[PDB]
Protein backbone atom coordinates (compact mmCIF):
# COMPACT_ATOMS: atom_id res chain seq x y z
CA UNK A 1 0.00 0.00 0.00
CA UNK A 2 2.87 2.29 0.27
CA UNK A 3 3.54 4.93 -2.80
CA UNK A 4 6.09 6.80 -4.19
CA UNK A 5 4.36 9.76 -2.82
CA UNK A 6 4.12 8.97 0.78
CA UNK A 7 7.84 7.75 -0.02
CA UNK A 8 9.02 11.93 -1.14
CA UNK A 9 6.33 13.06 1.53
CA UNK A 10 8.38 11.25 4.23
CA UNK A 11 11.61 13.15 3.06
CA UNK A 12 9.50 16.44 3.07
CA UNK A 13 8.63 16.14 6.27
CA UNK A 14 11.78 14.85 7.76
CA UNK A 15 13.20 18.04 6.74
CA UNK A 16 10.85 19.78 8.41
CA UNK A 17 10.85 18.02 11.26
CA UNK A 18 14.38 19.24 11.73
CA UNK A 19 13.96 23.08 10.77
CA UNK A 20 11.33 23.57 13.14
CA UNK A 21 13.73 21.62 16.15
CA UNK A 22 11.16 18.98 16.47
CA UNK A 23 14.18 16.35 17.10
CA UNK A 24 12.32 14.08 19.50
CA UNK A 25 9.88 13.25 16.72
CA UNK A 26 12.30 13.17 13.73
CA UNK A 27 14.56 10.64 16.50
CA UNK A 28 11.93 8.02 16.06
CA UNK A 29 11.74 8.32 12.56
CA UNK A 30 14.87 6.33 12.74
CA UNK A 31 15.05 2.03 13.08
CA UNK A 32 15.92 1.54 16.25
CA UNK A 33 19.39 0.21 14.37
CA UNK A 34 19.35 2.99 11.92
CA UNK A 35 22.36 5.07 11.25
CA UNK A 36 22.66 8.81 10.77
CA UNK A 37 25.67 8.86 8.16
CA UNK A 38 27.20 12.00 7.38
CA UNK A 39 30.76 11.03 5.23
CA UNK A 40 34.16 12.33 5.07
CA UNK A 41 35.18 11.45 1.94
CA UNK A 42 33.19 11.25 -2.22
CA UNK A 43 31.85 7.82 -2.89
CA UNK A 44 32.53 6.29 0.93
CA UNK A 45 32.50 2.51 1.05
CA UNK A 46 31.46 2.32 4.69
CA UNK A 47 31.10 4.05 8.11
CA UNK A 48 33.23 1.04 9.22
CA UNK A 49 36.73 1.51 8.37
CA UNK A 50 36.97 4.76 7.45
CA UNK A 51 35.95 8.03 9.30
CA UNK A 52 32.98 10.00 8.77
CA UNK A 53 32.04 13.48 9.82
CA UNK A 54 28.78 11.79 11.87
CA UNK A 55 28.27 7.90 11.81
CA UNK A 56 25.25 7.78 14.84
CA UNK A 57 23.77 4.85 16.21
CA UNK A 58 20.36 5.42 18.27
CA UNK A 59 22.14 6.46 21.47
CA UNK A 60 24.51 9.35 19.83
CA UNK A 61 21.50 10.79 17.91
CA UNK A 62 19.78 11.22 21.64
CA UNK A 63 23.20 12.22 23.12
CA UNK A 64 23.29 15.08 20.71
CA UNK A 65 19.40 16.01 21.05
CA UNK A 66 19.44 16.44 25.09
CA UNK A 67 22.91 18.00 24.66
CA UNK A 68 20.87 21.13 23.23
CA UNK A 69 18.16 20.60 26.24
CA UNK A 70 21.48 21.55 28.35
CA UNK A 71 21.62 25.49 30.09
CA UNK A 72 25.59 24.83 30.09
CA UNK A 73 25.20 23.66 26.10
CA UNK A 74 27.71 27.35 25.74
CA UNK A 75 28.44 26.54 22.11
CA UNK A 76 24.27 26.73 21.18
CA UNK A 77 24.52 30.47 22.98
CA UNK A 78 22.77 31.80 20.86
CA UNK A 79 21.54 28.43 19.72
CA UNK A 80 21.78 28.05 15.73
CA UNK A 81 18.95 27.79 13.48
CA UNK A 82 18.38 25.74 9.80
CA UNK A 83 16.69 25.31 6.82
CA UNK A 84 16.47 22.64 4.41
CA UNK A 85 16.08 23.37 0.56
CA UNK A 86 14.88 20.10 -1.26
CA UNK A 87 14.86 19.18 -5.39
CA UNK A 88 11.78 16.55 -5.45
CA UNK A 89 13.67 13.35 -4.02
CA UNK A 90 14.06 10.58 -7.10
CA UNK A 91 13.40 6.62 -6.04
CA UNK A 92 15.88 5.16 -7.11
CA UNK A 93 14.22 1.64 -5.83
CA UNK A 94 11.23 0.48 -4.87
CA UNK A 95 10.65 -3.08 -3.62
CA UNK A 96 7.43 -3.40 -1.54
CA UNK A 97 8.19 -7.36 -1.60
CA UNK A 98 11.21 -6.76 0.11
CA UNK A 99 10.14 -4.22 2.30
CA UNK A 100 12.45 -1.64 0.55
CA UNK A 101 13.24 1.53 -0.82
CA UNK A 102 15.83 4.03 -1.35
CA UNK A 103 15.55 7.65 -2.64
CA UNK A 104 17.91 10.31 -3.87
CA UNK A 105 17.28 13.87 -2.60
CA UNK A 106 19.40 17.02 -3.78
CA UNK A 107 19.43 19.82 -1.20
CA UNK A 108 20.83 23.36 0.28
CA UNK A 109 21.35 23.42 3.89
CA UNK A 110 21.86 26.35 5.42
CA UNK A 111 22.66 26.84 9.38
CA UNK A 112 22.72 30.19 10.71
CA UNK A 113 24.29 31.50 14.30
CA UNK A 114 23.73 35.22 15.50
CA UNK A 115 24.58 37.33 12.14
CA UNK A 116 27.00 34.13 10.83
CA UNK A 117 25.94 31.54 8.31
CA UNK A 118 27.52 28.75 6.25
CA UNK A 119 25.35 26.88 3.60
CA UNK A 120 26.08 23.24 2.14
CA UNK A 121 24.62 21.28 -0.26
CA UNK A 122 24.71 17.73 -1.37
CA UNK A 123 22.58 14.20 -1.71
CA UNK A 124 20.81 12.49 0.87
CA UNK A 125 20.27 9.22 0.59
CA UNK A 126 17.40 7.38 2.42
CA UNK A 127 16.80 4.00 3.00
CA UNK A 128 12.85 3.24 4.12
CA UNK A 129 11.19 0.79 5.27
CA UNK A 130 8.11 -0.15 6.44
CA UNK A 131 7.55 -1.01 10.36
CA UNK A 132 4.26 -1.49 11.92
CA UNK A 133 2.31 0.45 9.25
CA UNK A 134 5.41 3.14 9.31
CA UNK A 135 7.76 4.22 7.05
CA UNK A 136 11.01 4.30 9.30
CA UNK A 137 14.37 4.87 7.78
CA UNK A 138 17.29 2.27 8.25
CA UNK A 139 20.02 4.77 6.90
CA UNK A 140 20.18 8.38 6.14
CA UNK A 141 23.17 8.82 4.08
CA UNK A 142 24.19 12.98 3.92
CA UNK A 143 26.62 13.32 0.55
CA UNK A 144 28.27 16.36 1.40
CA UNK A 145 29.63 18.28 -2.25
CA UNK A 146 32.52 19.21 -0.03
CA UNK A 147 32.21 17.11 2.71
CA UNK A 148 37.19 16.45 2.50
CA UNK A 149 36.49 20.42 2.59
CA UNK A 150 38.52 22.63 5.44
CA UNK A 151 35.09 22.80 7.63
CA UNK A 152 33.33 25.40 10.23
CA UNK A 153 31.76 23.91 13.11
CA UNK A 154 28.86 22.27 12.03
CA UNK A 155 26.26 22.39 14.94
CA UNK A 156 22.69 21.11 14.16
CA UNK A 157 21.12 17.79 11.76
CA UNK A 158 21.47 18.17 7.95
CA UNK B 1 52.72 48.73 19.58
CA UNK B 2 54.78 48.10 16.57
CA UNK B 3 56.45 45.01 17.19
CA UNK B 4 58.77 44.74 13.82
CA UNK B 5 62.14 45.31 14.26
CA UNK B 6 61.68 45.47 17.80
CA UNK B 7 62.80 42.68 20.26
CA UNK B 8 62.38 44.71 23.76
CA UNK B 9 58.90 44.51 23.07
CA UNK B 10 58.31 41.28 21.60
CA UNK B 11 60.47 40.15 25.16
CA UNK B 12 58.15 42.57 26.95
CA UNK B 13 55.24 40.26 26.27
CA UNK B 14 56.22 37.56 27.80
CA UNK B 15 56.87 36.99 31.82
CA UNK B 16 57.61 34.42 33.93
CA UNK B 17 53.92 33.38 34.80
CA UNK B 18 52.13 35.43 32.31
CA UNK B 19 51.70 36.77 28.46
CA UNK B 20 50.09 39.46 26.86
CA UNK B 21 46.81 39.11 25.06
CA UNK B 22 48.45 40.55 21.90
CA UNK B 23 49.92 37.13 21.50
CA UNK B 24 46.46 35.66 20.72
CA UNK B 25 45.14 39.01 18.93
CA UNK B 26 47.90 40.86 17.21
CA UNK B 27 48.05 40.28 13.57
CA UNK B 28 51.51 42.14 12.96
CA UNK B 29 52.68 39.61 15.77
CA UNK B 30 51.54 36.73 13.63
CA UNK B 31 53.04 38.01 10.65
CA UNK B 32 56.37 37.94 12.68
CA UNK B 33 55.93 34.40 13.39
CA UNK B 34 55.99 33.43 10.22
CA UNK B 35 59.72 35.20 9.78
CA UNK B 36 60.62 34.12 13.02
CA UNK B 37 59.10 31.70 15.40
CA UNK B 38 57.55 29.30 12.78
CA UNK B 39 60.99 29.69 10.80
CA UNK B 40 63.11 28.95 13.99
CA UNK B 41 61.15 25.91 14.94
CA UNK B 42 60.99 22.34 13.71
CA UNK B 43 57.20 21.34 11.83
CA UNK B 44 55.34 18.49 11.04
CA UNK B 45 55.04 18.32 7.53
CA UNK B 46 53.93 14.80 6.87
CA UNK B 47 54.23 10.67 7.34
CA UNK B 48 56.70 8.62 5.46
CA UNK B 49 53.66 5.85 4.13
CA UNK B 50 52.60 9.71 2.42
CA UNK B 51 55.22 9.34 -0.48
CA UNK B 52 57.02 5.41 0.24
CA UNK B 53 57.95 5.17 -3.70
CA UNK B 54 61.14 7.46 -5.20
CA UNK B 55 59.06 10.14 -6.93
CA UNK B 56 55.66 10.39 -5.01
CA UNK B 57 55.61 13.83 -3.06
CA UNK B 58 52.94 15.43 -1.06
CA UNK B 59 52.58 19.76 -0.88
CA UNK B 60 52.36 21.23 2.65
CA UNK B 61 52.87 24.60 3.95
CA UNK B 62 54.96 26.15 6.76
CA UNK B 63 56.28 29.82 8.14
CA UNK B 64 53.92 30.87 5.08
CA UNK B 65 56.41 28.73 2.12
CA UNK B 66 54.74 26.14 0.25
CA UNK B 67 56.88 23.50 0.25
CA UNK B 68 56.74 19.86 -1.72
CA UNK B 69 57.92 17.27 0.63
CA UNK B 70 59.14 13.91 -2.21
CA UNK B 71 60.99 10.52 -2.10
CA UNK B 72 64.03 10.88 -3.70
CA UNK B 73 66.05 8.27 -6.44
CA UNK B 74 67.81 6.98 -3.19
CA UNK B 75 65.31 6.23 -1.21
CA UNK B 76 65.56 9.46 1.05
CA UNK B 77 62.76 12.40 1.78
CA UNK B 78 64.08 15.53 0.58
CA UNK B 79 62.18 18.74 1.46
CA UNK B 80 61.76 21.87 -1.25
CA UNK B 81 60.13 24.96 -2.05
CA UNK B 82 57.18 24.23 -4.32
CA UNK B 83 58.89 27.30 -6.17
CA UNK B 84 60.19 27.25 -9.83
CA UNK B 85 63.43 28.62 -10.33
CA UNK B 86 62.71 30.45 -13.14
CA UNK B 87 59.22 32.85 -12.17
CA UNK B 88 58.02 31.10 -8.96
CA UNK B 89 55.43 29.19 -9.99
CA UNK B 90 54.47 26.00 -7.88
CA UNK B 91 55.95 22.49 -9.88
CA UNK B 92 52.92 20.62 -8.28
CA UNK B 93 49.24 21.27 -7.62
CA UNK B 94 46.83 19.36 -5.25
CA UNK B 95 47.72 17.36 -2.23
CA UNK B 96 49.91 14.48 -3.41
CA UNK B 97 50.96 12.76 -6.68
CA UNK B 98 54.46 10.60 -7.83
CA UNK B 99 56.41 12.75 -11.01
CA UNK B 100 58.83 10.06 -12.12
CA UNK B 101 62.26 10.79 -12.52
CA UNK B 102 61.88 14.72 -12.28
CA UNK B 103 59.74 17.80 -11.82
CA UNK B 104 58.48 19.33 -14.35
CA UNK B 105 57.46 22.66 -13.86
CA UNK B 106 53.62 23.39 -15.12
CA UNK B 107 54.12 26.66 -16.63
CA UNK B 108 57.13 26.87 -18.98
CA UNK B 109 58.74 22.86 -18.65
CA UNK B 110 61.87 24.02 -16.39
CA UNK B 111 62.66 20.38 -14.93
CA UNK B 112 64.15 19.64 -11.46
CA UNK B 113 65.24 16.59 -10.06
CA UNK B 114 63.82 15.37 -7.16
CA UNK B 115 66.51 16.60 -4.77
CA UNK B 116 65.32 19.84 -6.44
CA UNK B 117 68.47 20.48 -8.78
CA UNK B 118 68.03 21.94 -11.80
CA UNK B 119 67.89 19.23 -14.90
CA UNK B 120 67.17 20.50 -17.87
CA UNK B 121 65.83 24.33 -19.20
CA UNK B 122 63.78 24.24 -22.78
CA UNK B 123 65.62 26.54 -25.65
CA UNK B 124 68.57 26.58 -22.97
CA UNK B 125 70.90 28.94 -25.45
CA UNK B 126 68.74 31.62 -24.69
CA UNK B 127 70.82 32.29 -21.69
CA UNK B 128 73.94 31.68 -23.25
CA UNK B 129 75.67 35.00 -22.44
CA UNK B 130 73.40 35.57 -19.56
CA UNK B 131 74.34 35.90 -15.78
CA UNK B 132 71.61 33.31 -14.89
CA UNK B 133 74.34 30.63 -14.34
CA UNK B 134 75.61 33.39 -11.84
CA UNK B 135 72.39 33.39 -10.08
CA UNK B 136 70.86 31.28 -6.84
CA UNK B 137 68.14 30.00 -9.32
CA UNK B 138 70.77 27.90 -11.46
CA UNK B 139 70.96 25.35 -8.81
CA UNK B 140 67.60 24.92 -9.05
CA UNK B 141 64.87 24.79 -6.33
CA UNK B 142 65.69 26.31 -2.97
CA UNK B 143 65.82 23.38 -0.87
CA UNK B 144 65.62 22.40 2.44
CA UNK B 145 68.83 21.37 4.84
CA UNK B 146 67.16 20.68 7.48
CA UNK B 147 64.72 17.62 7.24
CA UNK B 148 64.31 15.06 9.10
CA UNK B 149 62.21 11.56 10.47
CA UNK B 150 61.60 9.77 13.59
CA UNK B 151 59.53 6.67 12.95
CA UNK B 152 58.33 8.30 9.85
CA UNK B 153 57.45 11.59 11.06
CA UNK B 154 58.64 13.93 8.91
CA UNK B 155 59.92 17.48 10.30
CA UNK B 156 61.45 20.53 8.54
CA UNK B 157 62.87 23.52 9.43
CA UNK B 158 62.77 26.63 7.17
CA UNK B 159 66.12 28.89 8.66
CA UNK B 160 69.56 28.01 10.27
CA UNK B 161 68.58 29.33 13.42
CA UNK B 162 67.12 27.36 16.59
CA UNK B 163 67.96 24.02 18.08
CA UNK B 164 68.82 21.32 15.85
CA UNK B 165 66.33 18.40 15.32
CA UNK B 166 68.07 15.82 17.93
CA UNK B 167 68.24 18.77 20.72
CA UNK B 168 65.13 20.30 19.48
CA UNK B 169 62.87 17.12 20.66
CA UNK B 170 65.50 15.58 22.83
CA UNK B 171 63.17 12.60 24.24
CA UNK B 172 59.87 13.71 23.21
CA UNK B 173 60.46 11.71 20.44
CA UNK B 174 59.56 8.22 22.28
CA UNK B 175 55.97 8.94 22.44
CA UNK B 176 55.96 8.35 18.54
CA UNK B 177 57.89 5.41 18.69
CA UNK B 178 55.41 3.93 21.28
CA UNK B 179 52.60 4.58 18.90
CA UNK B 180 54.67 2.72 16.31
CA UNK B 181 55.28 -0.12 18.27
CA UNK B 182 51.87 -1.06 18.75
CA UNK B 183 51.72 -2.44 15.44
CA UNK B 184 52.82 -5.76 15.33
CA UNK B 185 54.67 -5.15 12.43
CA UNK B 186 56.07 -1.93 13.77
CA UNK B 187 54.89 0.33 10.75
CA UNK B 188 52.32 2.91 10.61
CA UNK B 189 50.35 3.64 7.65
CA UNK B 190 48.40 7.15 6.71
CA UNK B 191 44.63 5.19 6.77
CA UNK B 192 41.03 6.37 6.86
CA UNK B 193 40.31 10.08 5.88
CA UNK B 194 41.74 13.31 7.45
CA UNK B 195 38.70 15.78 8.97
CA UNK B 196 39.90 19.25 8.36
CA UNK B 197 37.78 21.39 10.83
CA UNK B 198 38.39 25.32 10.51
CA UNK B 199 38.71 27.00 13.73
CA UNK B 200 38.51 30.87 14.30
CA UNK B 201 41.22 31.61 16.65
CA UNK B 202 44.46 31.84 17.11
CA UNK B 203 46.89 28.50 17.23
CA UNK B 204 47.79 29.01 20.79
CA UNK B 205 44.55 28.62 22.24
CA UNK B 206 44.24 25.34 20.52
CA UNK B 207 47.64 24.18 21.56
CA UNK B 208 47.32 25.29 24.83
CA UNK B 209 44.11 23.17 25.66
CA UNK B 210 46.03 20.29 24.81
CA UNK B 211 47.83 20.50 28.64
CA UNK B 212 44.49 22.33 29.71
CA UNK B 213 43.05 19.99 32.50
CA UNK B 214 41.03 22.55 34.33
CA UNK B 215 38.80 23.07 30.99
CA UNK B 216 37.15 19.54 30.64
CA UNK B 217 34.55 19.67 33.57
CA UNK B 218 33.30 22.91 32.72
CA UNK B 219 33.69 23.48 28.88
CA UNK B 220 32.66 19.70 28.32
CA UNK B 221 29.76 19.47 30.97
CA UNK B 222 26.67 19.07 28.79
CA UNK B 223 28.27 17.05 26.58
CA UNK B 224 30.03 14.77 29.75
CA UNK B 225 26.84 15.08 31.64
CA UNK B 226 24.61 14.01 29.03
CA UNK B 227 26.69 10.92 28.25
CA UNK B 228 26.80 10.10 31.73
CA UNK B 229 23.22 10.27 32.22
CA UNK B 230 22.52 7.76 29.42
CA UNK B 231 24.68 5.21 30.67
CA UNK B 232 23.29 4.89 34.39
CA UNK B 233 23.47 2.15 37.02
CA UNK B 234 26.18 -0.21 34.76
CA UNK B 235 28.80 -2.39 35.67
CA UNK B 236 32.14 -0.97 35.78
CA UNK B 237 33.36 -3.63 33.51
CA UNK B 238 30.75 -3.98 31.36
CA UNK B 239 31.62 -2.67 27.95
CA UNK B 240 30.69 1.22 27.32
CA UNK B 241 29.62 2.80 23.98
CA UNK B 242 32.39 5.11 23.04
CA UNK B 243 31.27 8.25 23.44
CA UNK B 244 30.16 7.28 27.18
CA UNK B 245 34.20 6.22 27.50
CA UNK B 246 35.62 8.92 26.41
CA UNK B 247 32.95 11.56 27.76
CA UNK B 248 32.43 10.68 30.82
CA UNK B 249 35.69 11.11 32.23
CA UNK B 250 35.87 14.70 31.45
CA UNK B 251 33.51 14.90 34.86
CA UNK B 252 36.37 13.29 37.07
CA UNK B 253 37.10 14.89 39.89
CA UNK B 254 40.88 17.67 39.83
CA UNK B 255 42.15 14.50 41.84
CA UNK B 256 41.85 12.54 38.93
CA UNK B 257 43.36 15.28 36.59
CA UNK B 258 46.32 16.07 38.91
CA UNK B 259 47.33 12.80 39.05
CA UNK B 260 48.00 11.91 35.35
CA UNK B 261 50.56 14.14 35.50
CA UNK B 262 52.46 16.22 32.73
CA UNK B 263 55.94 15.91 31.69
CA UNK B 264 57.42 18.73 29.94
CA UNK B 265 60.73 19.34 27.88
CA UNK B 266 62.91 22.22 26.46
CA UNK B 267 61.53 24.01 23.61
CA UNK B 268 57.96 23.13 24.86
CA UNK B 269 57.06 19.60 23.95
CA UNK B 270 55.11 17.77 26.85
CA UNK B 271 52.69 14.75 27.22
CA UNK B 272 49.90 14.45 29.91
CA UNK B 273 49.45 11.01 31.88
CA UNK B 274 53.14 10.37 32.90
CA UNK B 275 52.08 6.51 34.47
CA UNK B 276 51.98 2.91 33.23
CA UNK B 277 48.49 1.27 32.65
CA UNK B 278 48.39 -2.17 33.39
CA UNK B 279 47.05 -4.21 30.41
CA UNK B 280 43.59 -5.60 31.45
CA UNK B 281 40.99 -7.79 29.34
CA UNK B 282 38.58 -4.60 29.69
CA UNK B 283 37.87 -4.42 25.92
CA UNK B 284 40.89 -6.71 24.60
CA UNK B 285 41.33 -8.28 20.92
CA UNK B 286 42.67 -11.60 21.96
CA UNK B 287 43.89 -11.52 18.18
CA UNK B 288 45.75 -8.39 18.41
CA UNK B 289 47.17 -9.23 21.50
CA UNK B 290 48.45 -12.57 20.14
CA UNK B 291 50.20 -11.00 17.25
CA UNK B 292 52.20 -8.81 19.79
CA UNK B 293 53.39 -11.33 21.73
CA UNK B 294 54.02 -13.20 18.53
CA UNK B 295 56.46 -10.49 17.11
CA UNK B 296 57.89 -8.72 20.60
CA UNK B 297 57.06 -11.62 23.75
CA UNK B 298 55.46 -10.80 26.56
CA UNK B 299 57.47 -8.63 28.68
CA UNK B 300 57.87 -6.19 25.51
CA UNK B 301 53.98 -6.05 24.57
CA UNK B 302 53.92 -5.44 28.30
CA UNK B 303 55.80 -2.10 28.19
CA UNK B 304 54.57 -1.16 24.82
CA UNK B 305 50.95 -1.68 25.78
CA UNK B 306 51.29 -0.21 29.10
CA UNK B 307 52.59 3.46 28.01
CA UNK B 308 49.64 5.59 29.04
CA UNK B 309 50.40 8.89 27.66
CA UNK B 310 47.16 10.58 26.63
CA UNK B 311 48.70 13.35 24.44
CA UNK B 312 51.95 14.39 23.30
CA UNK B 313 52.92 17.53 22.00
CA UNK B 314 55.65 18.49 19.67
CA UNK B 315 55.56 21.79 19.30
CA UNK B 316 54.24 24.20 17.68
CA UNK B 317 52.36 21.58 15.11
CA UNK B 318 51.59 18.13 16.00
CA UNK B 319 49.82 16.60 18.97
CA UNK B 320 49.78 12.73 18.60
CA UNK B 321 47.40 10.06 20.98
CA UNK B 322 49.31 6.96 21.11
CA UNK B 323 46.99 4.14 22.15
CA UNK B 324 43.98 5.47 19.72
CA UNK B 325 46.99 6.02 16.46
CA UNK B 326 44.79 9.51 16.31
CA UNK B 327 47.29 12.62 15.16
CA UNK B 328 46.49 16.78 14.86
CA UNK B 329 48.45 19.19 12.67
CA UNK B 330 48.21 22.94 13.48
CA UNK B 331 47.88 25.18 10.77
CA UNK B 332 48.22 28.79 11.23
CA UNK B 333 46.34 30.65 9.23
CA UNK B 334 46.21 34.14 10.73
CA UNK B 335 45.96 35.68 13.98
CA UNK B 336 42.23 34.70 14.26
CA UNK B 337 41.46 31.65 12.26
CA UNK B 338 43.88 28.28 12.59
CA UNK B 339 42.83 25.17 10.71
CA UNK B 340 43.74 21.37 12.08
CA UNK B 341 43.77 18.39 10.17
CA UNK B 342 42.98 15.63 12.11
CA UNK B 343 44.30 11.80 10.67
CA UNK B 344 45.10 8.42 12.33
CA UNK B 345 46.89 5.76 11.46
CA UNK B 346 46.62 2.06 10.49
CA UNK B 347 48.83 -0.57 12.59
CA UNK B 348 49.99 -2.70 10.06
CA UNK B 349 49.64 -6.03 10.93
CA UNK B 350 46.84 -5.19 13.07
CA UNK B 351 42.85 -6.59 12.64
CA UNK B 352 40.58 -4.44 11.78
CA UNK B 353 39.25 -4.13 14.75
CA UNK B 354 42.15 -1.45 15.49
CA UNK B 355 41.36 0.99 12.73
CA UNK B 356 37.92 0.59 13.37
CA UNK B 357 38.45 2.29 17.08
CA UNK B 358 40.66 4.54 16.06
CA UNK B 359 38.39 6.32 13.20
CA UNK B 360 35.99 5.97 15.21
CA UNK B 361 37.62 8.15 18.15
CA UNK B 362 38.49 10.52 15.62
CA UNK B 363 34.98 11.31 14.21
CA UNK B 364 33.66 11.78 18.15
CA UNK B 365 36.39 13.96 19.27
CA UNK B 366 37.91 15.60 16.22
CA UNK B 367 35.59 16.55 13.39
CA UNK B 368 33.64 19.60 12.78
CA UNK B 369 30.42 17.85 13.46
CA UNK B 370 31.58 16.75 17.38
CA UNK B 371 30.66 18.24 20.10
CA UNK B 372 33.72 18.01 22.25
CA UNK B 373 35.08 19.79 19.16
CA UNK B 374 31.96 22.78 19.11
CA UNK B 375 32.98 22.78 23.16
CA UNK B 376 36.48 24.00 23.10
CA UNK B 377 35.72 25.47 19.67
CA UNK B 378 33.74 27.66 21.41
CA UNK B 379 36.08 28.65 24.03
CA UNK B 380 38.81 29.80 22.22
CA UNK B 381 36.29 32.10 20.21
CA UNK B 382 35.01 33.63 23.27
CA UNK B 383 39.11 34.18 24.21
CA UNK B 384 39.49 35.43 20.79
CA UNK B 385 36.67 37.98 21.02
CA UNK B 386 37.36 38.64 25.03
CA UNK B 387 40.84 39.39 24.79
CA UNK B 388 39.78 42.70 22.95
CA UNK B 389 39.18 44.38 26.65
CA UNK B 390 41.38 46.75 27.81
CA UNK B 391 42.24 47.62 31.30
CA UNK B 392 43.71 43.72 32.66
CA UNK B 393 45.40 42.77 29.32
CA UNK B 394 47.39 39.99 30.83
CA UNK B 395 46.67 36.12 30.36
CA UNK B 396 47.43 34.71 33.67
CA UNK B 397 49.34 31.29 33.87
CA UNK B 398 50.53 31.56 37.52
CA UNK B 399 49.15 27.90 38.42
CA UNK B 400 51.76 26.30 40.18
CA UNK B 401 54.03 28.40 38.79
CA UNK B 402 57.82 28.07 41.14
CA UNK B 403 61.13 29.61 39.86
CA UNK B 404 62.56 26.42 40.05
CA UNK B 405 61.14 25.46 37.06
CA UNK B 406 63.42 28.08 35.57
CA UNK B 407 65.91 25.69 35.14
CA UNK B 408 64.31 23.52 31.71
CA UNK B 409 65.06 20.47 31.08
CA UNK B 410 62.58 17.53 31.17
CA UNK B 411 59.95 18.36 34.27
CA UNK B 412 57.32 15.60 35.84
CA UNK B 413 55.12 17.84 37.49
CA UNK B 414 50.79 17.89 38.56
CA UNK B 415 48.46 17.42 36.00
CA UNK B 416 46.63 21.15 36.11
CA UNK B 417 50.07 22.89 36.66
CA UNK B 418 50.32 25.50 33.52
CA UNK B 419 54.34 24.96 33.43
CA UNK B 420 53.97 23.57 29.64
CA UNK B 421 52.27 26.49 28.62
CA UNK B 422 54.69 28.69 30.77
CA UNK B 423 57.74 26.48 28.77
CA UNK B 424 56.09 26.91 25.22
CA UNK B 425 56.19 31.34 25.79
CA UNK B 426 59.46 30.97 27.09
CA UNK B 427 60.52 28.98 23.53
CA UNK B 428 58.22 31.29 21.69
CA UNK B 429 60.30 34.11 23.05
CA UNK B 430 63.67 32.89 22.04
CA UNK B 431 62.58 31.97 18.73
CA UNK B 432 60.92 35.24 17.90
CA UNK B 433 63.64 37.10 18.94
CA UNK B 434 67.19 35.35 18.02
CA UNK B 435 66.44 36.55 13.91
CA UNK B 436 65.40 40.34 14.83
S1 LIG C 1 57.93 29.66 -14.02
FE1 LIG C 1 58.67 27.53 -14.16
S2 LIG C 1 59.50 27.29 -16.15
FE2 LIG C 1 58.83 29.43 -16.08
FE1 LIG D 1 38.29 19.82 25.56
Amino acid sequence: EVTRQDLIDFVVNEAHLLDTRRYEEWNALFTDDAFYWVPLVPDQEDGLNHTSHLYEDKLLRELRIERLKSPRAFSQQPPSRCHHLLQVPVVEQFDAEGNRFVLRTGFHYTESQGDELQFYVGTFFHHLTVRDGALRMTLKRVNLLNCDAALPAVQLFI
Amino acid sequence: TSYRDNPDAIRALVQDDRVHRDLYTSQELFELEQEHFFANTWNYVGHESQLPKPGDWISNEIAGRPLIVARHSDGSVRAMMNRCAHKGSRLVNGPCGNTGKFFRCPYHAWTFKTDGSLLAIPLKTGYENTALHECESAKGLTTLRYVRSHRGFIFVKISDAGPDFDDYFGDSLSSIDNMADRSPEGELEIAGGCLRFMHQCNWKMFVENLNDTMHPMVAHESSAGTAKRMWADKPEDEPKPMAVEQFAPFMSDYKFFEDMGIRTYDNGHSFTGVHFSIHSKYKAIPAYDDAMKARYGEAKTAQILGMARHNTVYYPNLTIKGAIQAIRVVKPISADRTLIESWTFRLKGAPPELLQRTTMYNRLINSPFSVVGHDDLQAYRGMQAGLHASGNEWVSLHRNYDPSELKGGEITTGGTNELPMRNQYRAWVQRMTETM
